[PDB]
Formats: structure tokens, C-alpha cells, sequence
């Protein structure tokens, strides 16, 4: 427990950006502590970031860095925060044909009608930037889509 | 800081020395009132004198470099600047949307002063409620309008 | 569903892919979504709003009502896997509401056909489906009950190979009362079995030479009862042969448990068999007159006792068919009176009159005995003799005078019995002569049709016996079942603990047929003069009350509403019975001289009566003892056609008229069993690829091993090592495990979605930071530089050596 030296400096490193861009003073509004717990290299849930201090307009809350690591720790204290191997199995839940393969409309539906509900923006984006292709109707491999998800956008 | 780079001191080299031909290097009184006659504008003297209390006394050019011990402190190069303001216009010059770069000086990084903010108003190159950046960049060292 | 469900043939009884993909994908909450008790429809599906106590309340769906149940009323509703399901063993929840469901959501989009464990639930559409085309019957022929979806021709076939493979007679029990469809189904097994006995490789048709009969012997074995308008008061098996090939090679019927009781009482709102009111009608007026009667029923206390005709029942018609077959089968005209002066005898001697002198009975119009003597060709003054004062022996002949006025009565109502009882085999032994081919026979495959169990609002001696029969036959079945679970769990390797389930209703029929039972001590009370309906029910009392759990006593209803003596519990339910009368209606008494002397002239009597006094009861337990002894001897099968609704109308169901054929069934019974096993059982792989998501691992699924999977997917799960057992190719489940299974994935599946899109959330914004990042050192360049400008814009010098400059 408890976080070390470098963990810290890096926290802060995220931190200062953030409090840069809403005006440097210490302070990160409530508002963008998902994003900045993003920044650290996890993966949060709304509901993870609202049981822990998320709120969801600006203006109402602010947090010290000290406030936020705290946070961050206990946040990085849940385990399930997700396998290929769970993304695999829930895949298959929709691949009707076994192959690997689900209609690109299908996806988009389960990621924009689903769960935590995406936006029409946030899909066309993940599929520009992961260069996820579809064929004549040799749709989507979602294993494509999840590696590349889970690599993040600068792969090397 | 020592950001007083070559170009900078080289070019305040040809700076100091037009003047000159002060007893072996040194702009003095005489140098400067008659440098304000090439120059088209008013000589005042008490001014002309307050211009020395600057440096300790005597103004060589080592001196001169020294004078310019705030000018360095800030100035990034030349390019850099540009580049700088670059990054805040998607429509290739034309340049800046006013809005942005008030609430992009105003209230995100290192704020700026409702007064800061109309000290650069008041020159500001704009048009179309839009900035134009290259012609800041031109102001910062300036060649003139 | 199997083969193509999208292939045409299977509209009525696949659900195509598409079309059950749906059903199965409904909205669902295992969590609130429930069966609950509805007034109308049986029971409806609902969901829960709030708890206190045991007192739940609840919001309807198709109709929104909130209504308060109590908690042992909430029923748990099967997950939208199980929609549509085909056999009702499979149900996670095997619930009366979900048995009800099952069915009545099939029936409802065109489905007739359900299998719950070993039986195979048909139900009546009331419109011809195609269902039944040779060309369906070659997408059954030779396959496993499991390879297609539900169909009585899955049943009729495996019946067959079962005989050709096992070698042995096979048997198929058929319930199902009037609008059931019982008789087209038997019609459709017969000619399946015909179909495929001329498949293998190389006047009249089987299922017509058998239908043939139909209209004689239901005019002397059916009636209306109470509770139905044509009841076969018989059993009758229709043993369909065949040689060693597998080859049709015969058929014959053999009839069992003739209620005799009909032809001298009838009670109420009942009758007795058919052909008397088709007889005494418009059709053969000659007859009539052959006969010694009038046309009017209501003239014979033997016929008239009950009602006289039916709703929906036209006797003249009848009566014409029923004589028409009587031709078709091809029996003399000549025979074909004397049936029915034997039928008009029973007639007349209902009418014969008695009075006595201090304790010797004698005639008394002696009109009716000339025509009784007559039509059976015997001489008056000899039968009055020998039923008035007969004579019997020692090393010498005296006079067993004995007899009274109740003795001769009585006596009467015994030969009518005998008449008609002798007069039904004969007629059988007949339709039998219609069938016997030349062919040789090897191996038979018997279809059985038996009066269902009863319950009335008023069950006397007659329903005791029906259902003590049927009880019997529940019995057979549970004992079928105990015989192959516990070859299905040894299959698998598991741990059978399980007496027969035939013994949970040797009770009740110890109850009726052991030393000191209800018909013993009914019997034994037969001997005392004066015994009554008050000494009997005592000796009942004395003997059982409180003596035995399965023997109980009602209590006094609605002052009309009959008095009841008490009540057994069948596997059917709990049914009281009215003792009045049975000491009357079981004495049957033997008289010999009157056979001796009914020996003599009239052909078809000279046989008939060619081939202790006893009772009714002991001759139904020696048919039923038979009966037994031949079903014991043939694997069984079991089909259950069911009366969706009163109004013969399609899609239709009546909930309460369903369950209440489903407990006479055996349906609820077999059932009743599941619950007490591992109902449930899944192969590993579906098991594997169903709740993988619930255990996730690393391991590439196509090399992970299906049991070792269902094994570490169910301890993560800490489930209760009672509710399953692993088997050597399945899992097997109690009940309600796959409900609660189901409703965790669909927990995991939503929260496994929201930690990808969490994924993306994250790289989208780890990628944005880069950009914030640079934009950082940008807008810092720029308010610095800007800045350092506001200063140096007023520094004089900062403004020469920009002037200096330019002019260098
Ligand atoms: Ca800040």
C-alpha cells in the first residue's frame, strides 16, 4: 500500500497538465478526474468515477494533488477491471457464426446502446484510430478491434 | 537567460557601435542626441541622462549586453513563436479565432489580467473578430507595421 | 429445433431461427420478472414492487394491476433461454405457471406438440396442420427423439425400433377425454406403423379396418357422463402385429374393465350405453317391435333411471351407423337381431315384478317373463321357476327356495348384467374374426385407451373404480420412469438414491385392494342381510380413520350438495366419495340354475352362457390384475392429447381445464419427480460456451476443456456442492441453478461491456493528452512572450535598437 517516490511524480506529472489547462493553480476541477485518471493509464468506469469524486459539470468541485492521489490508489485497488479474456467472451455473446467476425452496425449498437452508452463520435473515432477495417460483409474481426483498443494509440 | 544568443549580441554588436565613435567605445550623451538626428525624432536631456542610470556608469558595449539583462529573460527565438501559435489555428492562416485566444489567455494556463488581456487588445492586428498571429510574431521584434 | 428451421415442413413445429432468436432475446429481470396466480388464465407473469412479511406485492405485465400475493404465491419465471422450449424437463423452473406457460405460449404460435420427460403433450388445434405428410415422415423415420423437434411420429417410431432392436412388445397409453383428438392420434400411430412396415427397401386399410369397429363398440361401451358425452366405459388394447422383418403382420383388440353397473343404474345427468337410446329411436321401427318395446327410453327402469338423450348427439343417426357398421364388419343380419334382442331383453327384464308371501317371492304380471323367456328361448314357467324357487344338491336335490323378493330383484339385475357383460365379448371376439389375417405374428405394439382419472362433484362406487385403475396405471408409469433415470444416472456415473417412485402410490391402492381395504370390507359387509350404508361406513371407519394418512374424511356441504364418507388422496389429487349405495351395486350373484337353463335353444345364447354368487368388485380387481400383467410385459410409451378449451376453438387455452387434465395426466406427476432429482443436465461444451463469461482465463477456448471448465466456472461460483453432481459427458442440475446461472451472465455480459467502452473512453483521452500536452508548451511560449512584450514595448532603448537596426 501506499503509493511510491516515481508513482507519485508521475501522478503529478498528469496533474500539472491538467490544472494548466483549466488556469495553473493547484487545483484540477472534479469534473476531469476520469480523464485525468485515464492519463495515468487506467481504465474507469462512470460508475468507478462517481464513487470516487467524479462529478459531472465543471465548476462545482476542485481537487490538490494530494486529494487526487489518494483517489488514484484506491481507484487502482479493483481487480476487474478487465481481460482480453473477459472482451473475448463477451464478444461471442454476439458472434453468431463463430468465426470472429460481428456485423460493424452490431458493435456500434452494443457500444452505443449498451453499458455505459457511447457516443455516435467516440465510434467513428475508436474505428478511424485503431484502422479498423470491414469487408463487402466480411464484417469486423473483434479481436482486431480489442488488441488495438487495448494498445492505446501509440503503439511503439 | 544567456539566451542572449550570438545573433542577439552580434546584432546589439552593430547596434551599439553605429553610434560610438565615443572615445573608444562608449555611447555616451553626445552619441546618442546625435544618433536621434539619422534617427527623424526628439532629443530631451534629462531623459538622455535617465537612459544612463540603467548601467553602473560608462556604457561600453560588454556593459550594454549586460543593460539587456531583461530583454533575454523571456524571448524565445525567432521561429518558435510562430510555431507556438501555430497550434491554435485548425484554418490554416487568417489565423486565430478571437473567442479562443481571449479564453485561451484569459482563463487556461498561466492567466492573463483582465488588464493584460486589453494591453494586448489594443494593438492586436484583427478582422473579422479573428486574430492574425504572423503579424503579432512581427510586432514581439518588430520591423516595423 | 431441428434439421432446417427455415425449411418449410417445419412451420408447425421448428420456430425459425430468426423467429426464436427473437423469442429467446425478450427483456428480462430474474430479479423482479415472476408467475403469478391469476383468476382467469391460471396464472399470469408479472413483476415485484415491494416486500413486507409474507405479504409480497406485485404489477402485472399484460394487463397492469397491483395486485398484494403472498410469498408462497410468487412463482419463479423461466429466463428467456427456455421460451419455447420443447421439453419441459429442461425448464429451470418447473413450476404448475411455467408448465402452464411452456404449453400454453407454444399452442399459442401454432405448436401442438411438447415433450415433458418421457411423455409427449399433443394439443388440440381444431383446424387441419400439415403435420402429418409423408414427406415429414421421412424427416423422422429412424431418428432419435433429440435429432427432431417434438412430433407423435418421433414416438410412434421409436416405439418401433425399440421392438425391432430390444425384441420385445412395445405398448403406447393414450389419455385424453371428448375434444382431445384422442381418436385421430391412435388413427395417425396406426397408419405411421404401417407406413414404415412396407418402407424398408421393397379392402381396406390398416387404420380402416380398425376404425371399422369403432361405431359397434362404442355403442355397447360408451355413455354420457356426467361430465362427458361419449365416455368408453372399457379399455379396450389394440395390439398391432408384425413378423421378424419389422413387417405388418395383424392386428387384434382385447377389451378390458366392462362397467357392467351402467346397464341396470344410472345416476343423475347420466345414461346408460349408447345403443339403448338408439335402439328405442326412429330408425328401425321393425327392431322395436322385434325387441317386445316401445319407442319411448323412459319406459325401462333399466334405461331410464339417469337422462334420456344428449346435447350434440343425434341417436336415429347413430343408431344408423352403428347398424351400418354392424354390416361393414360383415355379420349376419340374423346375429345382428339377436344382439339386439338381447339388448331388448335387458329391457323387459328390468320391468318384471315381484311380491312376496312371509319370505317367498313370486311373480307378479308375468307378461314381462314370457317375453324375457321368449327372446332368449326358454320356457316362462321354468325360469320364473328356477329364479322364484330353484333347486339345488348333497347326494340329493333340495329346494334353495330360499330366495325373497330383494333375493330375485336383485338376481334379475345380475342376469341383465351377465347378458350384456357376455354379449360385449362376444361382440369383440367378432371384430377380431374382421382382423385376423394369415400372416404370422412375432412382436406387437399395443395402444391403450382407458377412462381418465375422474373427480366429479359427487364420485360413487363407479369412480372409486375408475380411479383406482388409473392409479394403477400412474403407478406403471412412475415405475417406467425409476427404471430409466436410474439407468441414466449410472450412465453418467452418479449417485442414484431412490426407492421406485412406483411406491409413492402403493398406498392409496393398498388402501383399496389389501385384506381389511375398501373393497374387502365392502365385500365382506355384501353378506350381512342387514347391512347398511351406515354399518359399511362405520367398518370403513373403524377400520382406516385416523388409521392411515391416505384415508380421510370431508365434512356436510351445501345442504343438496351430496354428503361425502370420505376422501383418498390420489396422485391425481384428493377425491371424496359418497358411500351410499354400494352395498346394492356391488352384489352380482351367480345363479346357477338360471345358466344351466339359459343353456338351451336360441343359438347365440347357447354359446354366450356356454363358454359363491360374487360382486363387482371382485371381478373389476381380476381385469385390472390382468390388464397390469400384460402392460408390465411391453416397454412403454406414453402420449397425452389435451383439450385446450369448452368451445372447440384454435389458439385458445383454458387454464384451469389444462392443469386440471395435466394432474389426471401423470403430467404433474412426472414432474413432481424431476423436482426430486437433477432435472437439469447439460453437455460440457454447451456448458463451456453458455457460461464461460462467468470464469473467464486465458487459456484459447478451443483448447480448454468443456468439464474442466463447468467444474472451476461452478466452485468460482461457490455453488452448493447438493445443487449438481459431474457426470462422465453432463452436469446435472437441480432446480432453479440454470436460473440463477442465466442471470448472472447476463450481470457479467453488462458489466464486461461497460469496461470496454471504459477502454476506448481511456484511449481516446490517452491520445488527446499528447495534443494537450504540446498545446501546453505552445500557449506557454505565448503568454510569456507576449507578456515580456508589454514590458519591453516602453523601454526606450528596446525601441532604438529596433530603429538602429533597420539602418544598419
Ligand atoms: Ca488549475
Amino acid at each position: 500500500s501506499q503509493l511510491t517516490k516515481d508513482e507519485i511524480e508521475e501522478v503529478r506529472e498528469v496533474f500539472d497538465l491538467f490544472d494548466f489547462w483549466d488556469g495553473r493553480d493547484g487545483d484540477v476541477d472534479a469534473a476531469k478526474v476520469g480523464d485525468l485518471l485515464r492519463c495515468l493509464g487506467m481504465n474507469p468506469t462512470e460508475a468507478q468515477v462517481h464513487q470516487h469524486g467524479g462529478t459531472k459539470k465543471m465548476g462545482e468541485k476542485a481537487y490538490k494533488l494530494e486529494e487526487i492521489l489518494p483517489i488514484y490508489e484506491e481507484m487502482s485497488s479493483k481487480d476487474t477491471g478487465t481481460a482480453a479474456d473477459e472482451f473475448m467472451e463477451a464478444f461471442k455473446t454476439f458472434d453468431r457464426e463463430g468465426q470472429g467476425l460481428i456485423s460493424s452496425a452490431e458493435i456500434r449498437n452494443v457500444l452505443k446502446m449498451l453499458g455505459e452508452r457511447i457516443t455516435e463520435d467516440q465510434c467513428n473515432d475508436i474505428f478511424t484510430f485503431c484502422d479498423i477495417r470491414e469487408d463487402i460483409d466480411g464484417n469486423i474481426k473483434y479481436e482486431d478491434l480489442m488488441k488495438k483498443v487495448m494498445a492505446g494509440p501509440f503503439p511503439d | 537567460r544567456v539566451k542572449l544568443s550570438q545573433r542577439q549580441m552580434q546584432e546589439l554588436k552593430e547596434a551599439f557601435t553605429m553610434i560610438d565613435q565615443d572615445r573608444d567605445g562608449f555611447i555616451g550623451m553626445e552619441d546618442l542626441k546625435d544618433m536621434f538626428s539619422s534617427l527623424g525624432r526628439v532629443p530631451p536631456d534629462d531623459e538622455l541622462n535617465a537612459m544612463l542610470k540603467e548601467c553602473p556608469g560608462q556604457l561600453n558595449f560588454t556593459a550594454f549586453l549586460t543593460l539587456f539583462g531583461e530583454k533575454v529573460s523571456g524571448t524565445d527565438p525567432e521561429d518558435a513563436l510562430r510555431n507556438a501559435f501555430s497550434m491554435f489555428d485548425e484554418d490554416g492562416q487568417g489565423f486565430i479565432p478571437e473567442d479562443y485566444l481571449k479564453d485561451l489567455l484569459e482563463n487556461m494556463g498561466d492567466n492573463f489580467s483582465k488588464e493584460e488581456i486589453k494591453n494586448v487588445w489594443k494593438d492586436a492586428p484583427l478582422k473579422n473578430k479573428q486574430f492574425n498571429y504572423n503579424k503579432m510574431v512581427d510586432i514581439k521584434g518588430k520591423a516595423e507595421d | 429445433m431441428t434439421m432446417d428451421f427455415s425449411d418449410p415442413d417445419m412451420e408447425f413445429l421448428c420456430l425459425t431461427r430468426q423467429k426464436l432468436m427473437e423469442a429467446t432475446s425478450i427483456p428480462f429481470d430474474g430479479k423482479k420478472n415472476c408467475w403469478v396466480p391469476d383468476p382467469d388464465f391460471g396464472f399470469v407473469g408479472a413483476e415485484i414492487q415491494s416486500t413486507k412479511g409474507d405479504e409480497v406485492t406485485v404489477k402485472t405485465d399484460k394487463t397492469q394491476e397491483t395486485r398484494v400475493v403472498k410469498k408462497d404465491d410468487i412463482g419463479q419465471r423461466n429466463p428467456p433461454k427456455f421460451e419455447m422450449n420443447m421439453d419441459m424437463a429442461n425448464l429451470t423452473f418447473l413450476n404448475e405457471a411455467s408448465i402452464l406457460h411452456n404449453l400454453r405460449s407454444r399452442y399459442e404460435s401454432g405448436f401442438i406438440y411438447t415433450y415433458s420427460g418421457l411423455f409427449c403433450i399433443a394439443i388440440n388445434p381444431y383446424r387441419r396442420l400439415p403435420i402429418y405428410t409423408q414427406g415429414l415422415v421421412d424427416k423422422y423415420r429412424g431418428k432419435r427423439r433429440a435429432e427432431m423437434p417434438p412430433h407423435l411420429f418421433s414416438i410412434a417410431d421409436n416405439a418401433y425400433q425399440y421392438m425391432l432392436q430390444d425384441r420385445e412388445n412395445q405398448s403406447m397409453l393414450i389419455t385424453g377425454e371428448s375434444g382431445a383428438g384422442k381418436t385421430e392420434n391412435t388413427k395417425k400411430v396406426i397408419q405411421y406403423f404401417a407406413l414404415v412396415a412396407a418402407s424398408l427397401a421393397g379392402k381396406g386399410t390398416l387404420e380402416d379396418q380398425i376404425v371399422q369397429c369403432n361405431p359397434v363398440l362404442e355403442a355397447y361401451g360408451n355413455a354420457k357422463t356426467t361430465r362427458n358425452n361419449n365416455s368408453s366405459r372399457f379399455g379396450k388394447f389394440i395390439r398391432i402385429h408384425f413378423g421378424t422383418q419389422g413387417k405388418i403382420a395383424g392386428a387384434d383388440i382385447e377389451t378390458y374393465l366392462l362397467e357392467k353397473s351402467r346397464v341396470t343404474y344410472q345416476q343423475s345427468a347420466e345414461r346408460n350405453y349408447h345403443i339403448f337410446y338408439q335402439l328405442l329411436s326412429p330408425a328401425f321401427p321393425e327392431n322395436i317391435e322385434k325387441i317386445l318395446a316401445v319407442p319411448d327410453p323412459g319406459l325401462y327402469g333399466f334405461i331410464n333411471q339417469g337422462t334420456l338423450t344428449v346435447d350434440g348427439i343425434d341417436d336415429e343417426e347413430e343408431m344408423g351407423l352403428t347398424d351400418t357398421a354392424f354390416d361393414v364388419l360383415g355379420f349376419t343380419d340374423e346375429e345382428k337381431l339377436s344382439m339386439y334382442k338381447c339388448t331388448g331383453c335387458i329391457l323387459h327384464l328390468g320391468e318384471m315384478k315381484w311380491k312376496q308371501r312371509g319370505e317367498q317371492a313370486e311373480a307378479d304380471g308375468t307378461a314381462e317373463a314370457e317375453k324375457v323367456a321368449f327372446l332368449l328361448g326358454v320356457n316362462a314357467g321354468d325360469l320364473l321357476k328356477c329364479l322364484l324357487k330353484p333347486k339345488i344338491k348333497v347326494g340329493t336335490e333340495y329346494v334353495t327356495q330360499g330366495r325373497n323378493k330383494d333375493q330375485v330383484t336383485n338376481s334379475i339385475a345380475a342376469l341383465a348384467k351377465s347378458l350384456y357383460d357376455r354379449m360385449f365379448n362376444w361382440l369383440v371376439r367378432r371384430v377380431n374374426q374382421t382382423l385376423d389375417t394369415k400372416a404370422k405374428r412375432q412382436f406387437f405394439i399395443g395402444v391403450l385407451d382407458i377412462a381418465g382419472f375422474e373427480i366429479f362433484d359427487f364420485n360413487s362406487f363407479e369412480q372409486l373404480c375408475i380411479n383406482y385403475t388409473n392409479e394403477r396405471l400412474q403407478q406403471f408409469f412412475n415405475h417406467h420412469m425409476f427404471v430409466l433415470e436410474q439407468e441414466e444416472y449410472k450412465k453418467e456415473g452418479i449417485v442414484w438414491e431412490f426407492i421406485d417412485f412406483g411406491l409413492d402410490l402403493q398406498a392409496c391402492i393398498e388402501l383399496i385392494e389389501k385384506p381389511m381395504g375398501i373393497l374387502s370390507i365392502l365385500e365382506e359387509e355384501c353378506m350381512f342381510p342387514k347391512a347398511s350404508d351406515t354399518s359399511f361406513k362405520n367398518k370403513l371407519y373403524d377400520n382406516h380413520l385416523g388409521k392411515n394418512p391416505m384415508f380421510g374424511k370431508p365434512k356436510p356441504p351445501k345442504a343438496g350438495c351430496a354428503e361425502a364418507h370420505f376422501c383418498l388422496h390420489h396422485y391425481a389429487g384428493s377425491v371424496s366419495y359418497s358411500i351410499a349405495g354400494w352395498l346394492d351395486k356391488n352384489k352380482d350373484p351367480i345363479n346357477e340354475n338360471v345358466v344351466e337353463l339359459l343353456q338351451n335353444s336360441k343359438e347365440p345364447i347357447v354359446k354366450m352362457l356356454f363358454t359363491a354368487f360374487q360382486t363387482i368388485s371382485s371381478v373389476h380387481k381380476e381385469s385390472l390384475n390382468k390388464l397390469m400383467k400384460n402392460l408390465y410385459s411391453t416397454h412403454p410409451h406414453f402420449v397425452r392429447c389435451i383439450i385446450p378449451n369448452e368451445l372447440k376453438t384454435p389458439g385458445l387455452i383454458d387454464a384451469a381445464l389444462v392443469l386440471h387434465q395435466l394432474r389426471c395426466n401423470g403430467v404433474l406427476e412426472g414432474i413432481r419427480i424431476c423436482r426430486k432429482g437433477f432435472p437439469n443436465r447439460i453437455i460440457y461444451s454447451e456448458f463451456k460456451q453458455r457460461y464461460s463469461i462467468l470464469a473467464p482465463n486465458a487459456v484459447p477456448s478451443g483448447f480448454a476443456d468443456g468439464k474442466v471448465v463447468t467444474d472451476k466456472a461452478l466452485s468460482a461460483l461457490q455453488l452448493d456442492p447438493n445443487e449438481y453432481r459431474l457426470g462422465n459427458t453432463k452436469v446435472f442440475f437441480k432446480a432453479g441453478v440454470l436460473g440463477m446461472l442465466e442471470d448472472m451472465r447476463d450481470e457479467r455480459l453488462s458489466k464486461i461491456i461497460s469496461m470496454f467502452q471504459a477502454h476506448i473512453r481511456g484511449y481516446l483521452m490517452r491520445k488527446a493528452y499528447k495534443k494537450l500536452q504540446d498545446q501546453r508548451i505552445g500557449l506557454t511560449l505565448i503568454q510569456r512572450n507576449v507578456r515580456k512584450w508589454l514590458v519591453l514595448r516602453n523601454w526606450e532603448w528596446w525601441r532604438l535598437f529596433n530603429k538602429v537596426k533597420p539602418l544598419l
